[PDB]
């Protein structure tokens, strides 16, 4: 069918850099990399991941190392293997709501990575990689 | 924004 | 960065490269929408979508193999089963888990990129080892 996406990617981010590093506001987030010596990122869309500490409705908390962030609207995404419920790994594609006091997404996806444990040992250094290669 | 996956997904923009 | 550089490179960084002719790269990637529905046509399966590695989307077909190996069924098996409902009844079976797996999917991609035509065929699926995570220490100078 015709579908219609986010402009820009899923970066992929931690909480805290949402919660610490994220300035402007609803529609207009953009992520500073001031420590960095680099421009502001564009901040619609997102890659995140971690451990559901808490599931309600299509709401959920999650707990990446950095902190915790929030989904709305799980209700409607795709539905995968199930995994909306407290202790399961997963990813969450989502567009930024709020960063503070803390992180909140609209879900577009969510998605089971329970399954192999080596997704999580990596995790957060694949958010470092891919900042690095960001100009 | 809309999704497609053997069925549409309509997410708020 | 190198388009060869383990476990997996990015998107953006091939198309700011701005090759010249079709080339192979690793990204690990999901699904972030399908753009039709599974075909036959052919007498292979296909199907297209749009991925994106956190950095780019890029519209993709997969392989015959792929689908087969998630269906658990080639197309002539497809079509020999709806000559008897009970293998009929196991194909529907293998094209749910399929359609699952699509949803899910979030692994290592060989994508075989067409920069003439904006878009990519998926060769073949990995999932994550500790190999790559050394990998992504190493090259992030760990």
């Amino acid at each position: 069918a015709g579908v219609r996406l986010p402009r820009s990617p899923p970066l992929k981010v931690l909480a805290e850099q949402l919660r610490r590093d994220a300035e402007g506001g609803p529609g207009a987030w953009r992520l500073s990399r001031a420590a960095a010596g680099r421009g502001p990122l564009d901040l619609a869309a997102v890659w995140m991941q971690g451990r559901v500490v808490m599931a309600d409705r299509g709401e959920a908390r999650l707990r990446d190392p950095s902190g915790d962030f929030s989904v709305r609207g799980l209700e409607r995404v795709p539905r995968g293997r199930p995994c909306l419920v407290p202790g399961k790994y997963v990813m969450v594609m989502g567009v930024v709501q709020a960063c503070s006091p803390e992180p909140c997404l609209q879900a577009v996806k969510m998605t089971d990575l329970s399954d192999n444990p080596i997704h999580e040992s990596m995790w957060e250094l694949e958010v470092e990689d891919l900042h690095r290669n960001i100009p | 924004y809309r999704l497609w996956f053997f069925q549409t997904y309509k997410l708020p923009c | 960065m190198d388009l060869y550089s383990p476990p997996f490179v990015y998107l953006s960084v091939l198309m700011a490269s701005k090759p010249k002719e079709v080339t192979t790269v690793k990204v690990k990637a999901f699904i972030v929408t399908l753009t039709g529905n599974l075909s036959s046509s052919g007498g292979i399966w296909s199907i297209t979508a749009k991925v994106s590695d956190g950095t780019a989307y890029l519209d993709v077909d997969f392989v015959d193999e792929i689908l087969t190996s998630l269906i658990g069924f080639s197309v002539p098996e497809m079509k020999q089963s709806k000559k008897d409902p009970l293998q009929y009844q196991k194909f529907l079976e293998g094209l749910q888990k399929c359609q699952r797996d699509l949803i899910d999917l979030c692994c290592l991609m060989t994508i075989s990129f067409n920069p003439s035509l904006s878009k990519a065929m998926v060769l073949a699926l990995q999932d994550v080892n500790m190999e790559h995570l050394e990998n992504l220490k190493k090259r992030l100078n760990k």
